[PDB]
């Protein structure tokens, strides 16, 4: 024990320790964008009088007649069919206010909830008394998104078998722009947990499952094999994140393993994670060139 | 660790404030101051139909939906 | 006292249409969803905003067509020279929320977040010269960190008149000097006023002269605060990728 | 309670009036409504009517220590107020970022024009001075408050009259009315101020515009302006975006009005002082209009007070006297002492132990 | 239900209190116990328990007749009294409940402010009387004037006097000399039912359920103070010529109280 | 908040020695203290102990000495609760925590032996030093006591105070009057400023520096008030449940050992920074 | 209840008739009405060996 | 007879069960009420140890109990009460409630127009279902016989009278109706 | 000034400041010993629960409202503390005052452990506490009549709350004093204050600073205050006996 105090250095501008150059467009707000016969705004842009003129800071992407701006930061927004987690913020007598970073909140209706017991026994105004007990304040759920409404707002459903209310483990929350679009969204990782990448920005991190919906409480002690696990997991997912780093399957496997050599404490340093950083980048680059 | 005997201000705050003859004249009450109903049953002893009882053992019974 | 010499020169040094040296930044806090950073001249100013959200409270004050733009405003008690401590029911705190609210209800494109508030929040940490203009490029410059669309880019500057000339991005000593002080909100590509605002007398045919003298120092502040925004996102298309 | 809602069919015709310059009551672009002042009868106190507007001014003053620092003036407060009767909406509290945008407008145009002369209200330094404090209050609502309340803040402070004093080596003394003759005020310059509305994005524009008016419009334009040619205050406010061209138009507007505007005020005041000065009779009284339905008036009366001593001597005699038991006072220990139909024992001991 | 209810025990003569419909409740007073004032009084009225305590302190007389020294009463009701009293400013209430005591003050003239300057135009004397109610059971303005004037009784100043080269204070806590008190205004109340009935001494209950209240205020002399009607139903010369014959006699009796427990030291 | 399960494996895990971050059961860490960041004031810190934010300034300006002693100064502390901290500390709501705050400083500091009093003052029941300390909530994230009781240990470390050498006689200048030298000052001795530690009880383990998830799974905590030298200045216990004696036994032991090495380590780096000067220049805010 | 094409008649009766692609249109999405389902009955199974609707 | 203080040894988890009021630690049964040491011996042994004060000041309702309430206002689809008794005793201050237009009869029913069921200014008895939301903080219900508007009042203040299960008729001036009469 | 209250004077020195009469010497005692207490509870007709406790000079008021509409699952514990103007040395503000709500806030956490607030769903209680006079130890006086009046209004606790308070001297050789009044308190360099459950053995609140920096004299400062609390109980503890016998037998 030391208590390291240290002292701020300051900050190398340009990203020149690479060194790149880029091909794209970029423009500010206020530029005028391509202004030629025909073409249709998308999101991040305007009109005004025969220009299209960017509204946010970001790169131009086209898509055979679109004009659109990507920003580099922004909250989420829902799209059918969308892996989602979130957290339960209000009990009504009808419905529940779920929080998923977005404009608004989200709407976890009744109807759409695999209720206990699992199977076609009854559905009536008798389990809306207790609907509001299980489903308390606070809790985590994973669902998907169902629907769009009129001004922005979410509908999302749990009706599945590997949707349904969360246990024990840890949360990371990060901006929703760092998460690769896949087909599958659940893993398995072979490390000793497993991982659920939510695509508005939350990070569920929690262990196997041992063999083989919140049934269960299974509210026993976790061996210690496992949560140094999940601490390697949560400090490799914080150092990929922060830098630029893309989650997703095979970086934080590659990180994972160039972690071992020293201790899961330590990892905190300003250095220490650009000595990972660099060495899963050149890894990724000696494997996918 | 000995309790101790009231005083004063203590024994006058902790009061509790629970015909004969006539005084303080003046404030009396006599000195300062047809009915045919054709009243209908008085109650209505529900001895009849009370319909929510009606339509449970009515439908429950009956049982045929036809 | 001689707030103008014969020789054209100020009391700091530099002539009639001459602006401070400016030092932003952007993305300086991590929990918040935006942030910004400038020192115009020997002002340092901060800004941070919060992302449109649920409406705090809830209790029935939404607008079912556009959004609800919250802004603030406080000051250092060690902002200057004397500690001159205020409580948090001050009269110019709200009159400086009120005009940043006003002149951020007209730049934000709004109408695109029906039932939603954006909080904004500015913290003066040493007050010298124009305060106003300070303010509206930093809340400017963290708006833009957090991503919400905008019509364009507001930038404001201020300026005076003395001796028959028209001056630029006064500071403390010539402010309080009774003088016409003024100053704009320009929005550059369309040239448009978003706020204006006046104190002490002046006569009629020099404010022509004033206003257009504030209109080019607050275009000459929009270069300056272009470049950084384009090195900004130049960085980040470079980090990312 | 809120206010009644606005319908679509009226914003529509507002709407369509205006595309086609005539507005509701009749008044072309550049116009006035029609102005109206009426004195009190002691100095400093006026009501003003803009159209249909209601302004209640009065002024006053006080002797008080000044400050530290600025040991050779006279401070000036100022208080603007909305009055519940106003309007349906205005409430104790609930209305708070209208009055801050009216107190600053006031204060920054009374205040900063360097109008009122405050070099002269001393009489020591380091001791007494005299603290002036205006007051205005609105009494109905019907579209610009601003403009009326800067006539009202003015006439009020150019027919103010102060108390008058005698300082002569180190010694003080105050007169009153009878002993000395009250003194007037001066007042360098006249700041008037002159609101401007847009419409449908600053493609018209309408002068001193009502409450109707006021709830079809994008944005107002201030410009505060004393007479000769010098501007004193301008305010941009509400949802407008303004070019160039048009603040100098505004500022011409402007000008022509509060010219007119000073032509008015100067001859009410000239009229009021020749009234005051002839012998004859003024006051709020006598401004009541008689050949209107709504006014009745009625001179002294003896009602007849000659019978009130029959009868309060009769009730006094006619009634019963006071009665006889007299009640006994208690002494338990000094201290302490009990009346009324009093306790059992002397006092509780050991009752629970 | 609530109306025919209690004109039960009116038309009996007997209200539920166990009282004859013209009588006042127990009246029990102590007055020197709080040491760390000037001056201070508990009164207890059958419930309606209030206490009052009086500091005295220097300061500047006013600049239109530095001769005077300020008296300033103040009435508070705490939330814990009653249960109907909330948290936060002054209420209606107790505002009410203070500009009557101060009316009474000075309309009253018990004392002079003229007796408590040490200097004129430098040092006056000011007394600050604070009350505070400990429970709210009905007839708050008679208690807590009479624990104001039984207060009153017994605040004791010091000598003070002032040098001249020195020109400081110097404060003779040895010889403490008493207060002078001219008059001794006491007050009664009553509640007028629906149009005709009136009532002494009344309660919370029938203060919520009355259409009006009288209070009348009485000196040694049979002289007036105020006369204190918020309004309601109505009344004539007789019944008030009725009310101020039992109020004669309920200042004689206070009078009578104030005049023994002061004498028995 | 956080759920049931998430804090069943929270409390599980620190009776294992383990912690979401990775470190143990007494682990601290580190900061990024500095000084001289605000021109306008005399003294200046900003601690960063991790997501919180601080910044703190000293200003000493003439004043009159109190009427109990004539030979003294005093201290005037006011932490702010800047509203960019937190959405919900908007206007008013702030001003409860700033005065708790407040109120513990002023309980920390009130004592005879703090840092002096004999210096701060000139000429006696006349004149006399007065030291405005102003905190400024930047962030909030956990563990708000020390990372404030420290930035006023550093930023009392870096005071100026300029020399008056005025005489007071009435035949000579009795108004003040400086050395007119822009650059002469004089330092304050600050070696024995007390500091606070703060320990979290989970289950039947006690924690330092305890995260909001940590510190929204327990119960209780204790604060404690020690300078360099060890001694202690201010005991108070903070939370919603009950605590048990044994567990203040235990807990001052770690509260002396933490309070050293603190105190220990806050020298050395202070010292560092100082054994160079006006060069490595100054980076804040940008 | 009739979800026929041009016939839509209490949408959230008990018991709802329908043509087929209802029933696949439905199931395509959740609906919410699976779930309270206890019976479900084909009346014409022998389009199997329709060549454009089995 | 003896009193309790909210903490003190009583019985052993062995010499007893805790009953209403109480709670045990330790093997031990510890008071957590001052009112009275009551032993409900009823039939088995092994008395069910509780203790009660028996002077109830305020009591706070549950998910299923008997209130006595007072109607404020009305509307098309709920109706605002004020509890006022729980069950038989007075309570010192007045909660607030809410009745949707389900709760009225036994059956959950269409139709049940709120209008003519329980005019403002009578006194009904109800029974509580639930906690609540914060915009309708209880939600009774009447869906039974013997709940309902038990005593009605009529227009100019004179008491009213049941006439049948839907009507009911003024004495006076023989006018109808309309209320949700419970049975006596 | 104030516009809600009668204004007088703009400013008032109390003679205090003036008063020529030196500070005394307090004196000499022994330091193992209780000031007699005597407690009574039930005061107030009107207040759900009431008790009023008074040692030596001490003289605290305390009422408890019942629950009122408005971690929730779980009710909230309002607290509001606030002394007479009339009482110590000097007069106080009426609005209020810094001091006031670090002790209601020392009142809101230490009342909070011991009622079981998972029996009020939505609810909430309010405990007013008033001080008539000043004569020492007032935070161990706001604390035993809080806890006093609560149990007799009828709430479910799990246990009662006995405080005490201490001193240090000034002297060459300082020692811990217990139960200190004015003349003790002034003088001293130090106070402490421990808020002791008696059957539970587990301590509530703790709060103390000074000039004490020795964690030894801590130690034994702390454990006599647990033996303060631990022989303070018996007199509460027939206090509501005789309060509840007396309520019983009023039916």
């Amino acid at each position: 024990m030391a208590m390291e105090m240290r002292l701020p250095v300051a900050r190398k501008p340009l990203s020149e320790r690479l060194g790149r150059d880029t091909k794209k467009h970029l423009v500010v707000p206020g530029d005028t964008i391509t202004t030629d016969t025909g073409f249709m705004r998308g999101h991040g842009t305007y009109m005004g009088e025969e220009k299209l003129i960017a509204s946010v800071a970001g790169s131009v992407e086209r898509v055979n007649k679109l004009i659109c701006v990507k920003a580099l930061k922004t909250r989420y927004i829902g799209e059918v069919g969308d892996i989602v987690v979130g957290r339960i913020t209000e009990v009504q007598q009808k419905r529940w206010k779920v929080e998923t970073n977005s404009r608004l909140d989200s709407v976890l209706l009744l109807s759409s909830m695999n209720l206990p017991g699992g199977e076609l026994r009854r559905r009536s105004a008798e389990d809306e008394l207790a609907m509001r007990g299980f489903l308390q304040e606070g809790d985590l759920i994973s669902a998907e998104v169902q629907a769009v409404f009129s001004d922005g707002a979410v509908s999302l459903h749990t009706r599945s078998l590997k949707y349904g209310k969360l246990g024990q483990g840890v949360l990371v929350q990060v901006s929703p722009s760092l998460v690769k679009r896949q087909k599958t969204h659940f893993h398995d990782l072979p490390c000793g947990a497993s991982v659920i990448l939510g695509n508005n920005g939350f990070i569920w991190i929690y262990p196997t499952p041992e063999h083989k919906g919140g049934f269960i409480a299974n509210l026993e002690p976790v061996s210690l094999a496992d949560r140094e696990v999940i601490s390697r997991l949560r400090n490799c997912i914080i150092s990929l994140v922060t830098q630029r780093m893309m989650l997703y399957d095979t970086s934080i496997l590659y990180c994972y393993e160039a972690s071992l050599p020293h201790q899961i404490k330590d990892i905190l340093k300003p250095e220490i994670m650009e000595e990972i950083v660099m060495e899963t980048r050149q890894r990724l680059l000696e494997q996918e060139g | 660790a000995l309790a101790a005997r009231p005083s004063a201000f203590a024994s006058t705050l902790c009061l509790r404030y629970p015909r004969t003859l006539d005084l303080y004249k003046t404030f009396l009450y006599s000195r300062q101051v047809e009915i045919s109903p054709l009243v209908a049953i008085t109650p209505f002893d529900f001895k009849s139909a009370s319909p929510d009882d009606i339509v449970k053992a009515n439908q429950k019974k009956a049982f045929t939906r036809e | 006292l001689e707030l103008l010499s014969d020789q054209g020169y100020r009391v700091d040094g530099r002539r009639a249409g001459e602006l401070r040296k400016i030092q932003a930044r952007m993305g300086v806090f991590a929990q918040a969803d935006g942030s910004a950073y400038i020192e115009q001249g020997n002002t340092k100013a901060l800004a941070v905003v919060y992302g449109p959200h649920e409406i705090r409270g809830s209790r029935a004050r939404a607008l079912p067509d556009r959004a609800l733009v919250n802004c603030q405003y406080s000051s250092a008690t060690f902002s200057t020279g004397e500690r001159k401590r205020r409580p948090h029911g001050d009269r110019k705190s709200c009159e400086m929320g009120l005009q940043l609210r006003q002149t951020f209800e007209a730049a934000i494109l709004t109408q695109l977040h029906p039932r939603s508030q954006i909080d904004i929040y500015v913290q003066v940490l040493q007050a010298d010269g124009g305060t106003y203009a300070a303010c509206v490029n930093a809340a400017t410059l963290a708006v833009l960190d957090a991503g919400i669309p905008m019509r364009d880019f507001v930038c404001a500057c201020s300026a005076g008149f003395v001796d028959g000339t028209a001056l630029a991005d006064l500071s403390h000593v010539e402010e309080a000097a009774g003088g016409p002080q003024l100053a704009l909100a320009l929005l550059p590509a369309s040239g448009q006023i978003a706020l204006l605002e006046m104190d002490a007398r002046l006569h009629e045919d020099h404010l022509e002269r004033v206003l257009e003298a504030a209109a080019q120092a607050a275009r000459d502040v929009h270069t300056l605060l272009d470049r950084v925004v384009r090195q900004h996102v130049r960085e980040a298309s470079i980090l990312l990728g | 309670m809120k206010e009644t809602p606005l319908s679509n069919c009226e914003r529509r015709f507002l709407l369509r009036a205006i595309e086609e310059k005539k507005r509701l009551d009749g008044r072309q672009t550049y116009d006035y409504r029609n102005i109206r002042i009426s004195f009190g009868t002691d100095y400093g106190c006026c009501i003003v009517e803009l159209g249909k507007t209601r302004v209640l001014g009065q002024v006053s003053c006080e002797l008080v220590s000044p400050k530290l620092n600025r040991a050779t003036e006279g401070i000036l407060f100022f208080n603007l107020e909305l009055s519940q009767m106003a309007a349906p909406a205005f409430e104790p509290g609930r209305q708070s970022d209208l009055l801050v945008k009216l107190n600053r407008l006031m204060e920054r145009c009374l205040r900063n024009s360097k109008c009122i002369d405050t070099e002269s209200l001393c009489v020591v330094a380091g001791e007494k001075v005299w603290q002036i404090r205006v007051d205005l209050h609105l009494l109905n609502h019907d579209g610009n408050i601003i403009d009326a309340a800067s006539i009202a803040a003015i006439v009020a402070l150019c027919h103010f009259r102060r108390p008058d004093v005698s300082v002569q080596g180190d010694e003080v003394t105050l007169y009153t009315p009878e002993e000395r003759d009250p003194v007037p005020l001066s007042i360098h310059h006249m700041p008037i101020c002159v609101s401007f509305a847009f419409f449908q994005q600053g493609t018209y524009l309408l002068v001193d515009p009502n409450e109707r008016e006021e709830r079809v419009m994008d944005g107002l334009l201030v410009i505060a302006m004393n007479k000769h040619r010098e501007i004193c205050t301008i305010q941009s406010s509400g949802g407008i975006m303004l070019l160039k061209d048009q603040v100098l138009r505004c500022s011409k507007i402007a000008g022509v009005k509060v010219a007119e505007i000073t032509e008015l005020i100067l001859k009410a005041l000239e009229n009021d002082q020749k009234v005051r000065k002839e012998g004859g009779k003024f006051g709020f009284a006598e401004s009541i209009a008689n050949q209107r339905i709504t006014a009745f008036k009625m001179e002294k009366a003896p009602i007849d007070t000659s019978d009130v001593e029959e009868k309060a001597e009769e009730i006094i005699a006619e009634a019963e006297p006071p009665s006889e038991v007299v009640s006994t006072p208690v002494l338990w220990t000094p201290g302490t002492a009990q009346i009324g139909e009093g306790v059992e024992n002397s006092w509780g001991d050991l009752e629970d132990s | 239900e609530p109306l025919e209810y209690y004109r039960r025990f009116l038309k009996e003569n007997c209200r539920p209190d166990g009282r004859e419909l013209g009588e006042f409740r127990t009246t029990t007073v102590n007055i020197g116990s709080i040491s760390t004032a000037d001056g201070s009084a508990l009164v207890k009225l059958g419930n309606t328990t209030v206490i009052c305590g009086v500091k005295a302190e220097f300061a500047a007389p006013s600049t239109d007749a530095p001769d005077k020294g300020y008296v300033v009463p103040n009435v508070d009701l705490p939330p814990l009294c009653s249960s109907r009293f909330r948290s936060g400013p002054p209420g209606e209430e107790a505002q009410v409940a203070s500009q009557f005591i101060a009316d009474v003050i000075e309309n009253s003239q018990i004392i002079q402010k003229e007796d408590l300057c040490i200097s004129p135009g430098k040092l006056v004397w000011v007394l600050y009387c604070d009350l505070i109610c400990l429970d709210y059971d009905g007839n708050i303005l008679d208690a807590c004037t009479f624990a104001l004037l039984a207060a009153l009784k017994n605040v004791q100043l010091p000598e003070v006097t002032i040098n001249e080269e020195t020109a400081l204070a110097e404060v003779n806590l040895k010889k403490k000399s008493y207060l002078n008190i001219r008059t001794h205004p006491v007050a009664t109340s009553f509640a007028v039912f629906d149009d005709t009935l009136l009532i002494v001494d009344p309660t919370g209950e029938e203060e919520h359920l009355a259409t009006g209240t009288l209070t009348i205020v009485m000196d040694e002399e049979g002289k007036l103070c105020c006369l204190h009607k918020p309004g309601g139903s109505g009344l004539t010369g007789a019944k008030l010529q009725d009310c101020m014959s039992r109020a004669v006699t309920r200042h004689k009796e206070v009078k009578k109280l104030m005049d023994e427990v002061i004498k028995s030291m | 908040t956080l759920s049931e399960a998430e804090k069943v494996y929270i409390v599980h895990g620190v009776q294992e020695d383990l912690r979401v971050d990775g470190r143990g059961c007494e682990d601290y860490r580190c900061v990024e203290v500095e000084t001289d960041v605000v021109s306008n004031t005399s003294g200046s810190a900003r601690v960063k102990l991790g997501h919180t934010d601080i910044l703190v300034g000293v200003k000493a300006e003439m004043g009159t000495p109190k009427l109990e002693k004539p030979n003294e100064g005093y201290l005037e502390f006011f932490v702010d609760c800047s509203a960019s901290a937190t959405p919900e500390f908007e206007g008013r709501g702030g001003d409860d925590l700033g005065t708790e705050i407040a109120n513990t400083l002023y309980r920390i500091f009130n004592n005879k032996s703090s840092v002096d009093l004999k210096t701060l003052c000139i000429s006696p029941r006349e004149h006399c030093w007065v030291l405005y300390v102003d905190v400024l909530l930047l962030e909030c994230g956990g563990n708000l006591f020390d990372a404030i009781s420290i930035a006023v240990k550093a930023a009392l470390f870096n005071t100026r105070i300029p020399r008056v050498r005025v005489l007071e006689d009435e035949e000579g200048s009795k108004d003040i009057e400086l050395s007119d030298d822009p650059y002469d000052c004089i330092r304050l001795s600050v070696e024995n400023v007390p500091c606070i530690v703060t320990l979290c009880k989970i289950g039947y383990r006690h924690v330092v520096d305890a995260t909001l998830q940590e510190e929204a799974c327990s119960l209780a905590s204790l604060l404690v008030s020690v300078t360099s030298k060890g001694v202690v200045t201010c005991m108070r216990k903070v939370g919603k449940g009950s605590l048990d004696p044994e567990s203040i036994f235990e807990m001052m032991e770690t509260g002396k050992r933490v309070g050293k090495v603190l105190h220990a380590s806050l020298q050395s780096v202070v010292h560092k920074e100082e054994s160079l000067g006006p060069k490595r220049q100054k980076v804040g805010f940008l | 209840g009739l979800l026929t094409g041009d016939v839509q008649l209490h949408p959230e009766a008990s018991c709802l008739i329908m043509t087929t692609e209802i029933l696949r249109s439905m199931l395509y999405s959740g609906s919410d009405v699976i779930r309270d389902l206890e019976w479900v009955i084909f009346d014409e199974v022998h389009y199997i060996n329709d060549v454009e609707r089995g | 007879v003896r009193y309790c203080i909210p903490g003190e040894r009583l019985c052993n988890l062995e010499e007893g069960s805790p009953g209403s009021g109480t709670y045990t630690r330790h093997g031990y049964i510890f008071s957590s009420l001052a009112g009275c040491l009551m032993k409900s011996s009823e039939n088995g042994a092994l008395p069910v140890v509780s203790v009660v004060r028996e002077t109830e000041s305020q009591l706070l309702p549950d998910v299923g109990a008997i209130v006595t309430c007072k109607v404020s206002s009305i509307n098309s689809r709920f109706a605002k009460v004020h509890i006022l008794y729980v069950g038989s005793m007075p309570l010192k201050n007045s909660f607030r409630g809410t009745i949707r237009k389900e709760d009225v009869r036994a059956t959950e029913k269409d139709k049940v127009e709120i209008y003519k069921s329980f005019r403002p200014g009578d006194i009904v008895l109800a029974k509580v279902i639930s906690l609540g939301d914060a915009q309708s903080n209880y939600l009774l219900t009447t869906a039974e016989n013997e709940l309902g508007v038990v005593v009605a009042h009529s227009e100019s203040g004179i008491q009213m009278v049941p006439i049948s299960w839907c009507e009911m008729q003024c004495p006076k001036t023989h006018t109808k109706e309309f209320r949700k009469v419970a049975r006596v | 000034g104030d516009h809600r209250r009668i204004r007088g004077p703009e400013e008032s020195q109390p003679p205090q400041l003036y008063a020529a009469d030196e500070e005394e010497a307090p004196g000499t005692r022994d330091p193992t010993r209780l000031r007699p207490v005597y407690a009574r509870a039930g005061l107030l007709s009107q207040a759900k629960g009431s008790a009023y406790l008074e040692a030596g000079g001490t003289k605290v008021l305390c009422a408890v409202s019942g629950p009122r509409q408005a971690a929730a699952l779980r009710g909230r514990l309002l607290c509001d503390f606030r002394r007479a103007p009339f009482a110590g040395r000097r007069r106080r503000a009426p609005p209020g005052g810094c001091e006031e709500r670090e002790l209601a806030l020392a009142l809101q956490e230490a009342l909070e452990p011991a009622v079981r607030l998972g029996r009020y769903p939505r609810a909430q209680l309010e405990v007013s506490a008033l001080l008539l006079e000043d004569g020492g130890s007032a935070l161990a006086a706001a604390l035993t009549a809080a806890a006093l009046a609560l149990a007799d209004a009828g709430v479910e606790m799990y246990d009662l709350v006995v405080g005490c308070g201490l001193s240090l001297a000034p002297g060459p050789a300082p020692t811990w004093l217990l139960d200190p009044t004015r003349l003790e308190e002034e003088r001293a360099a130090a106070g402490l204050t421990v808020a002791l459950m008696p059957v539970l053995n587990q301590v509530a609140g703790l709060l103390g600073s000074g000039e004490g920096g020795l964690t030894e004299s801590w130690a034994e400062a702390v454990r006599l205050g647990l033996e303060g609390c631990q022989r303070l109980y018996p007199v509460l503890q027939q206090s509501l006996v005789r309060a509840a016998r007396r309520r019983g037998a009023a039916a």
